[PDB]
């Protein structure tokens, strides 16, 4: 089975390796987001409603009125998408909500209420995206890129030893919350625990624990286990405790247990095990520097005879035994595993109680403030543990609890006293050997936020600040008579909404090179932006590429410059966890059989499996064929038992991006060469006519579908009607949808403007009466052919010096080339004329303009505004204004000139707009808005008249459509009686409802469809007034603007030397000449060669996939060439059938399998017609066709295996020696064009400030002239070129002025003076007060 | 400011002027009024804090903002940071008659003179145009003359080519290292929209033909003009300021033609032939009668400098091939004829040329280097020397050593497991194991390709240089060196971690075949890092020429 669109053009696909798994919908990430977004929930754990949820209800000072939500709705926007890019205004859904106010009486709070005020508030407008993933913010579309951000949770890490001379690595534990401040525990140099909150001031960190209630006793209980000494001084003993240097070695049964000196071992361990030791005697001297557990009194006075967490000495333990006290509490330390870090703190803690750690807190957070015990405690209780004040997300707790191994998901949001204890006992743990680090680089560490989560947040602001305002409102007051729709105001909600979605960081313009280009920047991932971290404070260890990308990110596509590796793609299969995760997919190994069940594993739950490799034999029955197989472990890659294994690969693809998977023969490329590759790749300009790679990967289709451009069959059926703009289907009566008329209409979008300035436009590729079936093409879009992605054209390449003329990088294209329109693109631009009114009068837009002699009139209307479709060169007038002036005082000499000739003054300035120079397009377009009050001219009036015969014609056809599907409905219940199969069809279609059958549900069900009938006419009635309203209406204009005029043209841009050109391997280059046709190098038969290349830029950039491509595309076009000789001699469709049969199985054991004799004639000469340019040939990335398929292929032709030919001198007719490498190559056209850089100036303005020349292009200013290129002049002795550089031609304004009337008069020198920037700069210094001058 | 619409742009300068006034008026009104102390001294605060945000704003308690959250800009902050008038625009600042365009080859140029499009021309030399057209009594008035050369009147390009006649023009590319990123040259109109600049140049503006673009700026006064023409002339930087070594050495091509021109095979046409001069080989090579690979003899006149400079002539039979006799055409005549009677690959040529300059002089060396990038060019396209898969021949016992390593890795592997050697020995043992086969495979891969087998004379096996085009790429110091070779043809080696550890396992594979999967993520993990240090070394650079130049 082979796809209607697909069996036009089969492309022969090698790749050995099978499919289990299909490349899922490519920009599926945005969907999902905005989709969970804006949507009912029952449940309110998704976008708007967990908003709600979250703030609302709103309570007042003691809980008189209560302010509840009940639900929300989004209306339907008033603007579509198409009028909202039209009118340069967002495409949006106005937001409203169902509140509902409740007033509480006296007495008893809990119980009935006065009344309750329920009404619908209307609170800003949201943005909605487009069914392609993308915003219309302000006629522009944009795209928010996800963002790569450490996920909350709790982190423990260390310095490395490296912020100290000892070198000594310092430990700390992080908690880091969705929102809230950061609770960083640390070790101090002399492993004392320090606490930080802000990341300000360190303080003591059992100083929290007095925060929580906790006396010293309990702190020790929890961070230290018990030694107990009983009395003579006899002490229990744990043999696993001393595990080992003993001053006393032992006594116990008196006899003996071991020696002194000796080190403890296993075996005395073992021996006192054995014996079963419980009790011993040691000397008073090993308990001399013991510190004690607990408090200890004297019952005779109750004295403390010394206090919890001190020193131990001979006379309080002499104290203690006459006081009666038997039993010793002391602190298990060593100071090798259970090292003193608690104690050691405790005793440098300078607090004692609860209010002295409170007040030390309040003190560090805002200092200078009298601290006060209700403040202190308010201000410790709602840092953490409120709800309002500290969120820990539910992915927050999860990592949370599993980082502390714990086996409960869900919990609460806000810190308890057990989280805290048990982060400080498992950093301890860490600092004592057992435990590991974490890896911040991980991805199982680190999340991704979507645009459906990012505009939560700022909502979720906004919406804060609502229960702000309305909870001030209610604090004062509480009159009665108060709706819920005077405490909201809008603004404050819709500011964070319009300011994220309009001037962010991750909101970007959207890229609109072509399709790729589209497409890889939706699927973007970005570490930058609000939240992340920042270029200047990112180091190479999140730029470098992790062993957990493998199969999530791509390790090629990375842009190289500033920010390498902190933005990155997403890979092919890479899908996002429900937590933010990205997971990948691995086909799961049963026993020894590769099942075809597919898990999504995240880089944490993926460490712990072994994983095969996708190119892994398999058997026929699934078994691996080799003993070995390698697989990769936690974190390496080795060989591995063929029944230990327990997942493989899923594809050889799913490693890397879209963008690097359009890459042939990707693996024979260094990777600087394929990150080149993919970067350029991005930026190639479409042309006049599509050109279908003929070698590709397969992968051109799924970009070219997944993309917008194209136009795909919703349902199947038979085209009925093709136009250059519009398809009309007819459903098949399968999938009719009883109710519905059954076809289809899908209006082609025409030459149109992106954000580059390039062309859109598509175009029909079906034609009458030809089936379609559900999900193919019907249209398509800017560099697609019939489906596939074609970025480029395939040139006839050979490789070979040839003059020099591709010395470096330089390319020496044939005029056959420019001669056919190969690379010829059409590149769209806007010009704007905007009328305003000034101080002196409005301004005019009029074809009558002083000093103009009617020669710049010929391509004004009567308006003054230029004809459509006129051929306009640089300097033309396109709107003709005029703005009113002053009184112009002319000078002497002047005066005397015009009272000799007698002309009087114009009275107004000539402000028109004009094509800018270089440019020479035809107008295409012209728009005209003007303000409600302002009059319309006679062009905005024939505008006008048009825009309505076209909605007219449009809302027409609507309507023809709708009624059959009423009167199919209507000849439906007229079956069972009164039906005339062959007759009434005949008479006229509007007699349907005047006949009748009896007094049934028949007729009741007529006179139903009737009167719904009459309703469709008058729904369209209205629907036709409301189009006339929207075209007729005012435009809200900024203000002081009278009207605005926007002129399109489109220019067609050739090839030139200057032009940038490249492949898909990572080779650029610039044209540097266009040879004439017979001059350049040809074979025996007289081809002369489209492109000759330098073979010198191969070796260097050990990018030899192009070699392999060349000789591969030879091929692919020799079978070509060979399908069209056949078929230009009129054989038998038997040879063709033949051939091509023949054709499209070679290679060893491909996958694909195309059988030509389920293949109709028709069919047969139709693909052979497809094929007549050339074979495609697909190339999957690591799984591509080997050289001896490629020899295979080109010995199928007439063509030497070798890939290289003799070629001939087009100027001598002298055969080259050592034959040269022929074929073809696909090339594009990169947007860099000569004609956007090419700048020059010799005057022209200046600034404001500091009198220098403007800077860029667009400007017409200067080139910078930096400090480098004056220290290379100081190199040279040139003090005069350096001085006229610093004086006369940049900001010298008496001497630049003298310098052009010099150069007039034909004199060459120059009186320069002293620049303006050393003025300003003595200006400046004496308003500082200083008093610098210059001396004589 | 006012702008279009009614909206106003302002300086910072103004709200803090606006605060001071505000404040002292109040402070002014509270002495009228005797209030109470408390309010005096806090007014008196307030004044000391707005006068001292004004003149500094960052060093004091916090900052200022504005109606956005950004700090205002003070006095201060207006004379410094690398943002003020003393860095931004005092000693760099934009300038007029310059431009910018992307720049191509050009090989048909002179070292002095470079290809400049005809509009650019016209906009940068409008002045001088009109000058011309009005004293030449074309045009009556200086509108005259901007009418005319606005419509591009025919006249007008006449003027134009009078003008820029003998007018240099100074080109420059931005990253600037040293003195030779300036340099002036003659302009040649010439049409389209990109500049044409002369090969030999190239390297001192360290440019690429790949979308690297330039700036011209033109000289007005007659002083500019003359030190111009007598400084940065293009013909006076031939040597080198770091040292006195030539830096205009013909690069890839000039250099892979004179090599292919200047070397032997065993058995070409016409070998043993006895020739009367360098033309009659040249004749012999045009009419097909002989290769340019030929062992002949050749009547070859030499001049010396041996007196006080005479030039006195020697004439002998040398024994040379046919190249060598055809490029002896352009040595001048002081030089002797052991120079270009070699292989002559990267160094010969640049020790040709530092010989010429040191023996005769400037000029003849400027005629030198022109004479020899142009019969390079014309050589090696001549050749027809092309690039193919089959170029890259991997040795036929690779597969062995391959095994041979393996096998011992396994050995010495299953001894650690016995416990007879520690984790670092057994480490480095692989490594070097693994250092030991891939120098191996290098090694047969090297001595497979640098040679091949020609017969012959009488009839009999002999061996010679090889021809491949990978070798005679590499050899000749054309492009390439042995570490590209080794990974194109032998095995790609021992690749590294994030760690800066090695990888005890290397990338067995070469690029003639393909990595798999998991031998490209190593290759990846690399390439991030060279172009991060890249980076870094560009940044660190500059900033120790700078603290270098501030000095001295
Ligand atoms: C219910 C769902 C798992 C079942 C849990 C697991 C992780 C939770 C999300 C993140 O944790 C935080 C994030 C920001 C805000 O917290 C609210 C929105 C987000 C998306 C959360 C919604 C929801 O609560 C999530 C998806
Ligand atoms: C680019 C720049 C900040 C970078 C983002 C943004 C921030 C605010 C923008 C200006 C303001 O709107 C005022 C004004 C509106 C009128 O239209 C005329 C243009 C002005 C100057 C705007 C141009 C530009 O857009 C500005 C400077
Ligand atoms: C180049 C710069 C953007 C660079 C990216 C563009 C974007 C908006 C432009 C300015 C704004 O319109 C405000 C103001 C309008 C006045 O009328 C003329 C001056 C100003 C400053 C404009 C000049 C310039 O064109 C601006 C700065
Ligand atoms: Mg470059």
């Amino acid at each position: 089975v082979y796809s209607y669109t697909e069996k036009k053009r089969i492309r022969k696909d090698f790749g050995k390796r099978p499919q289990v798994l299909d490349v899922p919908y490519l920009l599926s990430i945005q969907l999902d987001s905005f989709q969970k977004f804006i949507e009912q929930d029952p449940e309110g754990q998704y976008g708007l409603e967990a908003a709600f949820r979250s703030v609302f209800p709103i309570q007042s000072y003691s809980g008189n009125s209560e302010l509840q939500y009940v639900s929300y709705r989004l209306g339907e926007p008033v603007f579509d998408v198409q009028e909202c890019q039209i009118r340069g205004v967002t495409y949006s859904a106005p937001l409203r909500v169902k509140l509902r106010l409740v007033i509480y009486e006296r007495e008893a709070p809990e119980g009935t209420v006065k009344d309750i005020k329920e009404q619908e508030v209307y609170m800003g407008e949201i943005p909605l995206m487009t069914d392609n993933g993308t915003f219309v913010i302000n006629g522009t579309e944009r795209v928010i890129v996800s963002q790569l951000h450490r996920s909350p949770g709790v982190f423990f890490d260390s310095d490395k030893g490296k912020t100290h001379s000892s070198g000594k690595v310092l430990y700390n534990a992080r908690i880091i919350p969705y929102r809230g401040s950061w609770l960083d525990f640390e070790f101090d140099p002399k492993d004392n625990l320090f606490v930080r909150i802000d990341r300000r001031r360190k303080l003591p960190a059992t100083i929290i624990l007095r925060a929580l209630n906790y006396t010293t006793e309990q702190i020790l209980d929890l961070f230290f286990e018990k030694v107990i000494f009983e009395i003579k001084l006899q002490m229990e003993l744990v043999p696993e405790r001393l595990r080992g240097t003993a001053s006393f070695d032992i006594e116990a049964n008196g006899k003996v247990y071991v020696e002194k000196g000796r080190r403890i071992t296993a075996r005395h361990i073992r021996q006192l095990e054995k014996d079963d030791v419980k009790l011993i005697e040691v000397p008073v001297e090993y308990i001399a520097g013991k510190v004690v557990a607990k408090d200890y009194i004297d019952e005779s006075t109750g004295e403390l005879i010394c206090a919890a967490n001190m020193e131990l000495s001979l006379d309080l333990l002499a104290k203690l035994s006459q006081s009666g006290h038997k039993r010793i509490e002391t602190l298990f330390t060593n100071d090798l595993d259970h090292g003193p870090y608690i104690s050691e703190t405790l005793r440098v803690d300078p607090t004692n109680d609860r209010l002295s750690a409170l007040v030390e807190i309040y003190r560090m957070m805002r200092p200078g403030e009298p601290p006060t015990r209700e403040a202190a405690e308010s201000l410790f209780e709602n840092l953490f543990f409120s709800e309002d004040r500290y969120d820990l997300s539910a992915v927050g707790r999860m990592k949370f609890n599993r980082s502390l191994l714990r086996e409960e998901i869900e919990g609460s949001g806000i810190l308890s006293k057990d989280d805290i204890i048990d982060v400080m006992k498992k950093l301890i743990d860490i600092r004592n050997g057992k435990g590991e680090v974490d890896d911040i680089d991980h991805l199982g560490n680190r999340r991704i936020r979507s645009v459906g989560e990012m505009a939560e947040n700022q909502f979720r602001v906004g919406l804060v600040r609502v229960e702000r305002a309305v909870k001030e409102r209610l604090s004062l007051g509480d009159l009665d008579t108060l709706m819920p729709q005077d405490m909201i105001n809008a603004k404050p909600i819709s500011a964070a909404v319009k300011e994220f979605f309009g001037s962010s960081q991750l909101s970007q313009f959207m890229d609109q090179n072509n399709p790729l280009s589209e497409i890889t920047h939706k699927r973007r991932i970005s570490a930058l932006g609000p939240g992340g971290l920042t270029r200047e404070r990112a180091g190479f260890e999140v730029r470098d590429v992790h062993p957990t990308h493998y199969g999530r990110v791509c390790p090629i596509e990375t842009p190289e410059g500033p920010n390498i590796g902190l933005i990155n793609s997403l890979s092919v299969y890479a899908q996002t966890n429900e937590y933010g995760f990205l997971e990948t997919p691995y086909r799961k190994v049963t026993d020894g059989v590769v099942t075809d069940e597919i898990h999504y594993l995240s880089a944490i739950e993926e460490g712990n499996y072994v994983i095969a490799q996708a190119n892994s034999n398999l058997d026929e029955e699934g078994h691996f064929v080799e003993d070995l197989v390698t697989c990769r472990s936690k974190g390496e890659s080795s060989l591995f038992s063929r029944d230990q294994v327990d997942y493989m690969d899923v594809s050889t693809q799913q490693v890397v991006s879209v963008g690097a998977s359009l890459i042939p023969f990707l693996e024979h490329d260094d990777a600087n060469r394929a990150l080149m590759g993919a970067n350029m790749q991005r930026q190639a300009v479409p042309t006049l006519r599509a050109d279908k790679p003929l070698v590709g990967t397969g992968m051109e289709r799924a970009v070219a579908v997944d993309s917008g451009v194209t136009a795909v069959a919703k349902r199947g059926g038979v085209v009925q009607y093709v136009d250059a703009s519009r398809i009309v289907i007819k459903v098949n009566e399968d999938e009719m949808y009883p109710g519905e008329a059954g076809i289809d209409i899908y209006n082609l979008t025409k030459y149109t403007r992106s954000n580059q300035n390039t062309c859109i436009n598509q175009m029909p590729c079906v034609s009458l009466g030809e089936p379609v079936e559900r999900g193919d093409v019907l249209a398509d879009g800017p560099s697609t052919d019939l489906g596939e992605l074609a970025l480029g054209q395939n040139m006839r390449v050979a490789f070979m010096p040839w003059n020099g003329y591709n010395f470096e990088d330089s390319i020496l294209v044939s005029e056959r080339v420019v001669q056919e329109d190969r690379f010829t693109t059409i590149h769209i631009q806007e010009l704007a004329c905007v009328s305003r009114d000034t101080k002196l009068g409005p301004e005019e837009i009029t074809a009558d303009i002083p000093n103009v002699g009617e020669a710049a009139l010929s391509k004004l209307d009567e308006s003054g505004i230029v004809y459509i479709g006129a051929e306009v060169t640089g300097g033309d007038i396109l709107v003709g204004k005029v703005t009113p002036k002053g009184e112009t005082q002319l000078t002497p000499e002047e005066k005397l000139l015009r009272a000799i000739f007698g002309e009087k003054a114009s009275d107004v300035k000539d402000s028109s707009l004009r094509v800018p120079n270089g440019v020479s397009g035809t107008v295409i377009d012209v728009q005209v808005f003007t303000r409600d009050g302002v009059e319309k001219d006679k062009r905005a009036l024939e505008i006008e008249e048009m825009q309505l015969k076209q909605a007219k014609k449009d809302l027409s056809e609507e309507l023809q459509i709708l009624e059959a599907g009423l009167f199919s409905r209507i000849r439906a219940v007229l079956v069972a009686g009164g039906v005339e199969a062959e007759k009434l069809d005949k008479l006229p279609r509007d007699r349907w409802l005047e006949l009748g059958l009896t007094d049934e549900e028949k007729q009741n069900q007529l006179e139903q469809l009737a009167e719904q009938y009459d309703e469709l006419k008058h729904e369209f009635e209205k629907k036709l007034e409301a189009k006339r309203r929207k075209i007729t209406q005012g435009d809200d204009l900024a203000p002081g603007v009278l009207k605005i005029v926007k002129v399109y043209l489109a220019v067609k841009r050739r090839i030139q030397p200057g032009d940038k050109m490249a492949g898909r391997h990572g080779n650029k280059g610039v044209i540097s000449k266009i040879n004439p046709i017979e001059d350049m190098p040809y074979d025996e038969n007289g081809t002369p060669v489209d492109i000759v290349l330098n073979p010198l830029g191969v070796p260097s950039r050990m990018n030899i996939g192009q070699i392999l491509e060349t000789h591969l595309g030879m091929a692919a076009k020799g079978i070509g060439d060979k399908i069209n000789a056949m078929l230009k001699q009129q054989q038998e469709v038997a040879k063709l059938r033949e051939f091509i049969q023949r054709a499209y199985d070679l290679g060893a054991d491909v996958r694909q399998k195309v059988d030509l004799s389920t293949f109709s004639d028709e069919e047969v000469m139709r693909l052979a017609e497809n094929l007549r340019k050339g074979m495609p040939i697909a190339t999957p990335v690591f799984d591509g066709a080997k050289e001896a398929e490629i020899k295979e292929l080109l010995k199928l032709g007439d063509l030497p295996t070798s890939g290289q030919i003799r070629l001939y001198d087009g100027r001598t007719g002298e055969q080259f020696e050592r034959p040269v490498t022929v074929g073809y190559m696909y090339m594009l056209k990169l947007n860099h064009l000569v004609d956007d850089k090419m700048h020059a100036r010799s005057t022209g303005s200046y600034s404001l400030v500091t009198q220098q020349p403007l800077g860029g292009k667009a400007q017409f200013g200067g080139q910078r002239f930096g400090e480098m290129e004056v220290w290379a002049l100081e190199a040279y002795g040139a003090a005069y070129t350096l001085q006229e550089m610093l004086t006369v031609k940049s900001d010298d304004v008496n001497g630049r002025t003298k310098m052009y009337k010099n150069i007039v008069d034909g004199n060459h020198q120059m009186e320069p003076g002293m620049p303006e920037s050393f003025n300003v700069l003595l200006k400046e210094i004496r308003s500082l007060g200083i008093n610098i001058e210059l001396e004589d | 400011v006012p702008l279009d619409g009614g909206r106003f742009a302002t300086s910072d300068l103004n709200d803090l002027y606006r605060r001071v006034i505000n404040r002292n008026n109040r402070l002014k009104r509270l002495l009228d009024l005797a209030a109470p102390d408390i309010i005096v001294r806090n007014e008196k605060r307030m004044l000391q804090e707005a006068v001292d945000a004004l003149l500094d704003n960052g060093r004091r308690g916090r900052a200022i903002t504005g109606s956005n959250k950004r700090p205002l800009k003070s006095l201060a902050d207006m004379i410094k940071g690398k943002q003020g008038r003393f860095r931004q625009n005092l000693l760099g600042k934009r300038v007029d008659y310059s431009g910018r365009s992307v720049i191509t080859v050009g090989p048909y140029l002179r070292l002095h003179q470079c290809g400049l499009p005809k509009k650019m021309a016209l906009e940068l030399f409008k002045p001088f145009i009109y000058g011309k057209l009005e004293l030449r009594g074309l045009a009556t008035t200086i509108k005259a003359a901007k009418k005319m050369v606005e419509r591009e009147e025919a006249v007008v390009w006449d003027i134009l080519d009078e003008v820029i006649r003998e007018h240099p023009v100074l080109l420059n590319r931005a990253p600037t290292l040293h003195r030779l990123g300036i340099q002036a040259f003659e302009p040649v109109l010439i049409e389209g929209k990109a500049i044409q600049l002369h090969p030999l140049v190239c390297a001192a503006y360290n440019a690429d033909f790949d979308g690297d673009q330039m700036a011209v700026h033109v000289p007005l006064t007659l002083e500019a003009q003359l030190e111009a023409r007598a400084l940065m002339m293009s013909t006076n930087n031939i040597l080198s300021p770091a040292n006195g070594e030539p830096i205009i050495v013909p690069s890839q091509d000039v250099v892979l033609g004179l090599y292919y021109m200047t070397r032997d095979c065993v058995n070409a046409k016409g070998e043993g032939m006895v020739l009367t001069g360098p033309k009659e080989a040249e004749r012999l090579y045009r009419s097909g009668l002989a290769s340019l690979h030929a062992r002949v003899k050749v009547r070859i006149t030499e001049y010396e400098k041996d007196a006080n400079g005479e030039l006195v002539a020697k004439t002998s039979l040398k024994d040379t091939t046919v190249g060598r006799a055809i490029l002896w055409m352009i040595v001048p005549k002081g030089l002797p004829y052991s120079i270009v009677n070699q292989a002559l690959g990267k160094k010969a040529i640049s020790k040709m040329l530092n010989t010429c300059y040191r023996i005769l002089g400037l000029k003849p060396t400027v005629i030198f280097a022109d004479q020899i990038m142009y019969t390079g060019f014309a050589y090696a396209a001549r050749s027809g020397a092309s690039v193919g898969i089959d170029d890259m021949v991997i040795p036929e016992k690779k597969h062995e050593i391959i095994s041979e390593a393996e096998a011992e890795v396994a050995e010495i592997q299953e001894q650690f497991q016995s416990g007879l050697v520690t984790a670092g020995e057994r480490y480095n043992k692989v490594i070097d194991i693994w250092a030991a086969a891939n120098d191996r495979v290098s090694k047969a891969m090297m001595d497979n390709l640098q040679t091949e087998t020609v017969i012959n004379r009488d009839g009999q096996e002999e061996k010679q240089v090889s021809f491949n085009s990978i070798y005679m790429m590499a050899d000749s110091g054309a492009r390439g060196s042995a570490a590209q070779i080794r990974q194109l043809a032998g095995m790609r080696g021992l690749m590294a971690k994030p760690d800066g550890s090695i990888i005890e396992t290397p990338i067995t594979a070469n690029f003639r075949e393909g990595l798999n999967v998991l031998q490209y993520f190593i290759s990846t993990h690399g390439a991030r890092k060279g172009l991060a240090d890249t980076a870094l070394k560009t940044a660190n650079s500059g900033y120790l020429t700078r603290r270098l130049v501030d000095v001295a």
